[PDB]
């Protein structure tokens, strides 16, 4: 609802053709601060 | 006991005195002494005057620019034409007499005396002054590497014994491959190292006809008269960045911070110390202050503005500026666009473009209206984005048609489809579309004619139409 | 896709890995064309084209050259998102070190080189030289050398010795240490050391040392040598309507680094004079730490608005950081928002929504629907069909609204209450109607107050919805268990007004079938609503094993009880209607409804209450007029007595009998007993009428005035306000404080004139000021709970631990505060309640006490029980069911995934705004302190006693004479230590005295096995000790309040608890709010969440080190299976504070306050986020391990060690 680009897209296309189901992804906020904190000089990574 | 950069700043410019003009001679005169020694240095080098020489050749022919040569001349082509006829004939006379008579006998040594007097009253261009430099500093730094690398291949005091004649000469290598102590199996296997070496040392002496001594000598007096000129080019710099300060002190709130407009102008007053001429006998601050003014200004034109602004149309806008306030002034209220155009004697159109472009970008993080929390920032939108809608109107019309497509033959559906790169990566002209078929390009024509025509019609072109 | 999160040092390779090309320059577009400038700060040949899949030249615009670099420009031709994850990166001319890691307390470069933060920016700001390397030199390593002293020993020693200056020298320094060396030299010191001081500094060294080693970082990184740049779009320059363009800050610091690193360049291609050198290095130093971080180093850049720019550290933390404001919470699409109006008609779990409103909100299921029935064939119809608002898109639009549910938000959300959902229900208009029952739980009226509303969208959202927020589910405050939806206002006043008595009414005596007679004769005017009258009721009970037993029989009543009675629920009895019914009454007929019925017959009950209330409330004509304000006659004959002997004492002051202190206080007593005396008066004379009953006589009825019937109700109003209307305002105080000794004499009928209204002002003026100030000191508090118990989740069902804390009830004096039955109510016992005086096991073991146990344990007068507490739990991460209870909003045990941290302290910071010898019982004497414990069993008085007429166990009968919340809560939680703090007795033994000492005095104690131990004692302590007495441990030496860290080192856990418990519950219990203890306990536990090692024992613990208790108790426990020695640990209490910014993750630590600190300590540490908690989850967009996600999450961790294995 908020900030998720491709699953805000794929929630208002599911909603139109009737599947209320969503597919979360990362918000961009996340990746905002990532780059911020990166750009601060400090290695921040989502490990796997 | 300060955090402040240019307070720590003024306390170290503070440590030194202010010169006065009997100081400000001395130092040019220091300035124009190394200098002299380094252009004596670069003098005593068999490839410095063919250059010079085949410069003025060129430059005779009127062929090549009169200045990029020489700069001025030094008094205790009118006059060039003669003093550079003058310097080819002396040199003529020295290789005459620079090995037929013997490098050591006092004739050799009288015409490099001599030639070295007369280039003595010469002003090049630092252009190729850096280059001549320049090219004495590499075969310099070759000499050293190779040196270096000889020394780190057999590894003392030996070779220093032998280094003042024989660091070069194959007699060195003989004597050592006669010598049979103890460490100097290894070291003969290091001597043939120094062969690889030593065959890549005769063809730049060859080139240079110096040897070892002679260019070690030439690179220790370059190096004194470097620097001693350097030394009295920071004395200069010490002592008037005082008056950089000065100059620098009036262009405060202009884009640039006190700290950079004293930088700009401290590199505006090398410049002009580099190019100062104590014989015209006007004091130092009235040159070095033109230098720190452009230095300054330029700056500030280039680096006082989110979007940089060319430097000329910059002095258009200050220009227009000063021509507005005057007007106004005159007449009691704000000059017209049209009014501003006669009075510059400028087109209006030039007047409103330029009256266009000056404004400075404003930030996001001011407060919006009389709130604090608020910024500009969150008031701006992504234009860029797609709106869901649109995305599904797409896919949509994709499967649209998908279906219409599919209620055709195989043949024009799929001739559509390439046509228009309907799921597929390309678009494709007539000639690709027919080579599939093998048919000719008029029969692909007719054949997306025949289905534009078949999909016009309104019994499989409704879905279609609620698009438009 | 991930599972961790790992900060750490960023080394320049790595910043070089980021980077997709180099800055060289400060250009940001052309001033014509406003196209990207090569290798400029939006250079999109390194950042990514402007255009989708276009390059700069246009050659390549289209889709099938994908990924094809254009040789021209060298743009890829790709999507233009990737300008908001492209980095870009700065080749510094000089290193320059990093504020965070310099200027950040504790200075960590300091602590890693052992040099003072002072000289380390000497050598930083090119003041003074320091020795990097030494060589055959007596100089040494990290010395400092002034510039003179640097020049006499270059020219002693010349070539042997390397001086430097600036950030280049601290990191040839940090370069040449070895890490292990250190910690191995350190790790020898401390063992042969002494002090304290200087084991602190060395163990803080040492612990630097050893996280540097541990996390493969290297202390060089530390000073920057490539700068990374961030994404264009991130800092974007954009342009406004008009021509304008809007600029980010950081746009403004990147071109000063930029510039003031290509200045250095040049300089040092001209072979520059060394001081214009220092100089731009010192500039370039500057622009980077205001870049990184503004203000910190001095003075801070401002720009053209006389405002500081704003830096990176500024963008990720603060208020206004991305944490608080983007990343825990966000502005959300599928919302609204409208003014509230109240819906009588409505039901509990409906709520009226406009239809355009919804229309706007429900527009994408509009098209699904329009499209599915074949009424639009494509979505462009649809929308043009829902623009031009056509009657089918009525129905389409009521079709998908059927049973989906709505969320509803007041602002503020102080309580989970404050979101709920409903049913809609189309309306025509603009404005939400709003159940009246749940105004309450939403603390709204209808003044102007305004609601968001939410949609749902998935499935799982929906039932979410349905079945855990729906407003039917929600009639329990989960702060106390008492019902929330209970009638106020209206309906207590129909129900009150109804169900009343009159005297010689219309219809008395008369004999009715049922309550549908009653009915039938108030509606044909044959009897009045209050007529006594004889009623046939059919009554049935529910028992407590399930037996309904139904009698009829004939009770004395009034025909609008009888009438209320016929919507009362099967299952209660008519003693509940049988009375006039207040807010209490209808409070309780609700709670005994849901507790003998279930849900649903407590909703329909509360609905046909409020029908009934509203509609007998508009049948009643209640109405306010000015002859309902009597003013007693008494009132003026009061005044003039108390003013006649005021001028009495005035003519006595004047004759020097009493000072002017002593008359102030008589005057205000005098003025207080008069207020009390005019405002019995009035009372008297509104509460009672005389009346003429059937016989004749005149008969005592109590009034039906409307102010007193509005105040007696409950409904609105008190004693306090009648006595402002009808009364004396009284005396009121000074903006100081102090109280005027003339009060106000009138009250609001009369009128007040212009000084006594000034005077009230005074006060209203304050009232207000304190409610705002308040405010916002509640919300800081509620803040600090939540973020230090968020982690606290119900995870187990039983941890099988035996430990539990002691409950008796709450005795203040000769009177009980609270009942055991309150405390025990919903808690798990932990051993068995025996029967008094027989080994009989009346409770067994692991059995939760509701109501049925609790009138058990009262009737067989059980004092003191055992029950099991959060406190005592041995659950690893969070609690289990059992040592929680019953969850209050549910009124069963607490289920799996519970977030009970965030009810607690919900609970606890909701009524924030709210805060601002003789015995009397015949029993026994029992000494252990004076108590008084009744024949029964029951102790009922708890009494001091300082250092008698009955010895111990001797009977006393009855008359014998044996002989500021807010701050405080906060002060409470924070664990803050008192000003004066009470002297305790460390340790155990005799107290003997010592040497006076000038300035402060000295005592010893001797222990069991003889050992002295000294304490340190001010001059000004009243001691309660004497010479040749064994004091126990815990035992007061000097009176004062108590500290709770020396309450938890020398008497307990339960202890320390028991304390914090009991403050916080008297300052609330002091304004009547309700809050059960185990809120309290949720957050105790968070407090003690840390121990320090004392014996370091064979685990990997050094002494003197604060660490988790989970993590040693594991530990502990993996050592004792494998036959080792284990740690011994002392437990440390810490504030909400620190507690929370002591936790083991780092993302909560830093969103919830002190970005730069924790940023700084995990980057030098490098450490790992497990995503555990409920805001690491709520930050990276995943599934909280709370509720509906539980199971999920525990999914997740199973296939974790599977996969492991
Ligand atoms: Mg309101
Ligand atoms: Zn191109
Ligand atoms: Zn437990």
């Amino acid at each position: 609802k908020s900030d998720d680009v491709n699953g805000r897209t794929k929630m208002y296309k599911n909603i139109v053709d009737g599947n209320h189901a969503m597919e979360p992804g990362m918000p961009e906020s996340f990746n905002v601060l990532l780059k911020e904190i990166r750009s601060l000089g400090i290695n921040i990574e989502l490990e796997d | 006991r300060t955090t402040d950069p240019v307070r720590m700043y003024m306390r170290e410019m503070g440590t030194v005195e202010l010169l006065t003009r009997e100081g400000e001679i001395d130092i040019a005169k220091r300035i124009e002494d190394g200098i002299n020694q380094v252009q004596s240095a670069i003098a005593e080098y068999p490839g410095t005057i063919p250059y010079i020489l085949e410069q003025f050749d060129r430059v005779q022919a009127e062929e090549l620019r009169l200045t990029d040569l020489i700069s001025g001349f030094v008094d205790p082509p009118e006059l060039a034409r003669e003093k550079f006829n003058e310097l080819r004939g002396k040199f003529q006379n020295l290789q005459l007499a620079v090995n037929e008579f013997g490098r050591d006998s006092h004739q050799a040594s009288e015409a490099s005396d001599l030639v070295l007097d007369i280039f003595r009253e010469f002003r090049l261009t630092p252009k190729q002054f850096d280059h001549l430099v320049e090219t004495l500093r590499t075969s310099m730094d070759r000499v050293r590497t190779q040196e270096r690398l000889v020394m780190k291949a057999v590894v003392k005091k030996s070779f220093i014994a032998l280094f003042t004649g024989n660091e070069s000469n194959e007699e060195w290598l003989d004597k050592v491959l006669a010598s049979d102590k103890p460490y100097v199996a290894k070291v003969r296997e290091q001597e043939e190292e120094i062969r690889r070496s030593i065959q890549k040392l005769q063809m730049i002496e060859q080139e240079t006809s110096l040897s070892v001594e002679r260019i070690k000598d030439i690179s220790h007096r370059m190096s004194i008269g470097e620097a001693k000129a350097r030394r009295a080019k920071k004395e200069m710099v010490e002592a008037n960045l005082r008056l950089v300060i000065s100059i620098a002190k009036k262009y405060t709130n202009r884009g640039l911070q006190f700290l950079d407009l004293i930088q700009e102008g401290n590199i505006g007053l090398m410049k002009a110390v580099d190019k100062f001429e104590y014989r015209r006998g006007y004091k130092f601050s009235t040159y070095a202050t033109w230098w720190i003014r452009q230095a300054i200004t330029r700056s500030i034109a280039d680096q006082a503005r989110t979007i940089r602004i060319p430097v000329h149309m910059i002095e258009t806008i200050n220009k227009l500026n000063r021509i507005s306030r005057q007007m106004l002034q005159e007449m009691g209220r704000e000059p017209l666009p049209e009014e501003l155009a006669e009075r510059m004697q400028m087109p209006e159109d030039k007047i409103r473009k330029v009256l266009k472009i000056a404004k400075e970008p404003i930030s996001m993080e001011t407060p919006i209206g009389d709130d604090e929390d608020s910024h500009l920032g969150d008031f701006i939108e992504d234009t860029t984005l797609e709106l869901p809608l649109d995305s599904a109107t797409a896919t949509s019309l994709k499967a649209a048609t998908r279906d219409v497509l599919a209620g055709l033959t195989p043949r024009e559906a799929k001739v559509l489809r390439m046509r228009f790169g309907i799921d597929m990566n390309t678009d494709h002209t007539l000639e690709e579309v027919g080579k599939q078929f093998d048919v000719t390009r008029e029969r692909i024509r007719q054949i997306e004619a025949k289905a534009l025509r078949k999909l016009r019609h309104p019994s499989r072109s409704e879905v279609l139409r609620s698009f438009l | 896709e991930f599972d961790a999160i790992k900060i750490g040092l960023a080394s320049p390779d790595m910043i070089r890995s980021w980077s997709f090309g180099e800055v060289k320059k400060p250009e940001t577009i052309n001033y014509r064309t406003f196209k990207p400038e090569r290798d400029g700060l939006f250079c999109a040949r390194i950042f990514g084209p402007v255009k989708d899949y276009e390059c700069l030249c246009g050659k390549y615009k289209r889709l099938k050259h994908r990924g094809v670099i254009c040789e021209k420009c060298g743009v890829e031709v790709t999507q233009t998102k990737v300008r908001r994850d492209r980095m870009g990166h700065i080749e510094l001319a000089s290193p320059v070190a990093h504020i965070w890691f310099l200027k950040s307390l504790p200075s960590r470069i300091g602590l890693l080189m052992d040099m003072p933060l002072r000289d380390i920016e000497r050598v930083l700001y090119f003041e003074m030289y320091v020795v990097t390397e030494p060589g055959m030199t007596d100089l040494e390593r990290g010395q400092m050398l002034t510039e003179e002293e640097y020049l006499d020993r270059l020219e002693e020693w010349g070539d042997e010795f390397t001086a430097k200056m600036g950030a280049e020298a601290i990191k040839d320094l940090l370069a040449s240490m070895d890490l292990p060396a250190e910690a191995e030299q350190m790790r020898e010191e401390l063992d042969t050391t002494n002090s304290e001081t200087k084991r602190k500094k060395l163990t803080k060294r040492l612990k630097l040392v050893e996280a540097f080693v541990a996390s493969g970082n290297k202390p060089e990184w530390m000073i920057l040598t490539v700068l990374p740049v961030l994404p264009p779009d991130l800092r974007p320059l954009v342009p406004l309507d008009g021509g304008r363009f809007a600029t980010s800050d950081l746009n403004d610091l990147y071109r000063r680094v930029i510039n003031r690193n290509n200045r250095l360049k040049r300089l040092l291609e001209l072979a520059a004079p060394d001081i214009i050198v220092r100089n731009e290095k010192r500039m370039l130093q500057e622009s980077v730490d205001a870049l990184l971080d503004n203000g910190r180093r001095g003075r801070a850049i401002t720009g053209s608005n006389k405002r500081p720019l704003k830096s990176l550290a500024d963008m990720i933390k603060g208020k206004q950081g991305r944490f608080r404001q983007n990343l825990l919470g966000k502005r959300v699409d599928y919302s609204g928002r409208s003014v509230i109006t109240v819906g009588p008609y409505l039901r509990l779990h409906q709520c009226g929504l406009p239809k355009k409103m919804a229309l706007e909100l429900f527009k994408p299921f509009i098209y699904s629907k329009l499209e599915t029935r074949g009424l639009a064939t494509t979505i462009k119809a649809a929308k043009k069909m829902v623009e031009r608002e056509e009657a089918v898109v009525w129905d389409i639009l009521d079709e998908v609204i059927r049973e989906h549910p709505v969320l509803l938000n007041r602002a503020p959300t102080l309580h989970r209450l404050g979101i709920q959902a409903f049913e809609p229900v189309l309306i025509e208009g603009k404005a939400i109607q709003l159940h009246p029952l749940v105004c309450a739980a939403y603390n709204a009226d209808f003044d102007g107050d305004q609601m968001a509303v939410h949609v749902p969208l998935t499935l799982e959202a929906q039932l979410e919805a349905r079945t855990l927020m729906m407003s039917t589910n929600n009639i329990l405050s989960p702060a106390s268990g008492d019902p929330i939806i209970v009638p106020s206002q209206d309906v207590v006043l129909g129900l009150y007004y109804m169900t009343r008595e009159k005297i010689n009414a219309k219809g008395e005596g008369m004999y009715l079938t049922g309550p549908a007679e009653a009915e039938k004769a108030y509606r044909t005017k044959t009897a009045e609503l209050h007529a006594r009258v004889k009623v046939r009721i059919t009554e049935t009970i529910k028992h407590e094993n399930g037996k309904l037993t139904t009698e009829t029989k004939m009770i004395d009543t009034t025909v609008g009880r009888a009438m209320l009675w016929q919507i009362v629920p099967k299952g209660l009895p008519y003693s509940l209607v049988n009375q006039k019914l207040g807010k209490k009454q209808i409070s309780n007929l609700l709670n005994e409804a849901y507790r003998k019925l279930g849900l649903k017959d407590t909703v329909i009950f509360a609905d046909q209450i409020m029908y009934t209330g509203f509609a007998y409330a508009a049948l009643s004509g209640v109405s306010v007029g000015i002859d309902d304000m009597v003013v007693p006659a008494a009132k003026y004959t009061e005044i003039a007595e108390a003013e006649e002997e005021v001028r009495e004492i005035q003519e006595q002051f004047q004759s020097g009998l009493v000072t002017a202190g002593e008359r102030y206080n008589k005057v205000i007593d005098i003025w207080a007993s008069t207020n009390d005396r005019v405002a019995k008066a009035m009372m008297e004379n509104l509460s009672s009428e005389q009346v003429i009953n059937r016989q004749g006589e005149q008969e005592k009825q109590e009034s039906f005035n409307s102010i007193y019937m509005m105040a007696d109700s409950g409904a609105r109003g008190s004693a306090a306000q009648i006595r402002q209307l009808a009364g004396m305002r009284g005396l009121m105080a000074r903006p100081d404080g102090s109280i005027i000794e003339t009060p106000i004499t009138a009250n609001f009928k009369e009128g007040l004139n212009v000084l006594q209204y000034f005077i009230s002002t005074h006060g209203a003026r304050k009232g207000l000021a304190d409610t705002a100030l308040k405010t916002a000191n509640s919300g800081y508090l509620t803040r600090r709970l939540v973020d230090v118990a968020q982690d606290v989740v119900v995870t187990e069902h039983d941890c099988g631990t035996l430990e539990g804390v002691v409950m008796t009830p709450h005795i203040e004096g000769g009177d009980v505060k609270v009942a055991l039955t309150e405390l025990a109510l919903g808690r798990v016992v932990s051993e068995d309640i025996l029967k008094p005086g027989t080994d009989e096991v009346l409770i067994p073991r692991n059995t939760l006490l509701d109501e049925k146990w609790c009138k058990v344990i009262n009737d067989n007068s059980v004092d003191q029980i055992k029950v099991r507490s959060v406190v005592t739990c041995d659950s690893d991460f969070g609690c289990c069911a059992q040592c929680y209870g019953r969850d209050l909003a549910r009124g069963h045990l607490v289920n799996q995934g519970e977030a009970v941290g965030v009810i607690a302290a919900q609970s606890i910071g909701e009524p924030g705004t709210q805060l601002t010898i003789q015995a009397k019982n015949n029993g026994s004497v029992k000494l252990h302190e004076l108590t008084i414990i009744d024949e029964f069993g029951r102790t009922k008085e708890k009494h001091k006693l300082p250092y008698l007429s009955k010895a111990d166990g001797d009977a006393v009968a009855a008359g014998e004479t044996v002989a500021g919340g807010l701050p405080r809560v906060a002060d409470l939680f924070e664990a803050r230590k008192p000003k004066e703090p009470a002297i305790l007795a460390e340790h155990s033994g005799t107290v003997s005295f010592g040497k006076e000492t000038k300035g402060k005095r000295r005592l010893i104690i001797t222990r069991d096995s003889g050992d002295t131990y000294e304490e340190m004692i001010p001059k000004h302590r009243q001691l309660n000790v004497f010479e040749g007495e064994r004091i126990e441990r815990g035992d007061v030496i000097a009176d004062g309040p108590e500290s709770p860290h020396d309450i938890l080192r020398l008497r307990g856990i339960h202890a320390v608890t028991t304390y914090i418990a009991n403050e916080v519950q008297e300052v609330y219990r002091l304004q009547g709010v309700k809050i059960n203890d185990k809120h309290i306990e949720t957050i105790v536990r968070q407090m003690l969440r840390k121990c320090t090692i004392t014996f370091a024992g064979d685990s990997e613990f050094l002494p003197g080190e604060t660490v988790e208790y989970s993590q040693v108790k594991i530990a502990n426990r993996k050592l004792v299976e494998e036959g080792k020695e284990p740690a011994r640990f002392e437990r440390e209490l810490l504030g909400i504070t620190k507690a929370s910014l002591a936790t083991e993750s780092f993302i909560s630590a830093a969103s919830f306050q002190e970005t730069t600190r924790v940023l700084t300590e995990a980057a030098v540490s490098g450490k790992r986020d497990d995503l555990r908690g409920l805001k690491e989850n709520v930050i990276v967009g995943r599934l909280i391990p709370a509720g509906t996600g539980f199971a999920y999450h525990q999914d997740r961790q199973a296939k974790r060690a599977q996969e492991q294995q």
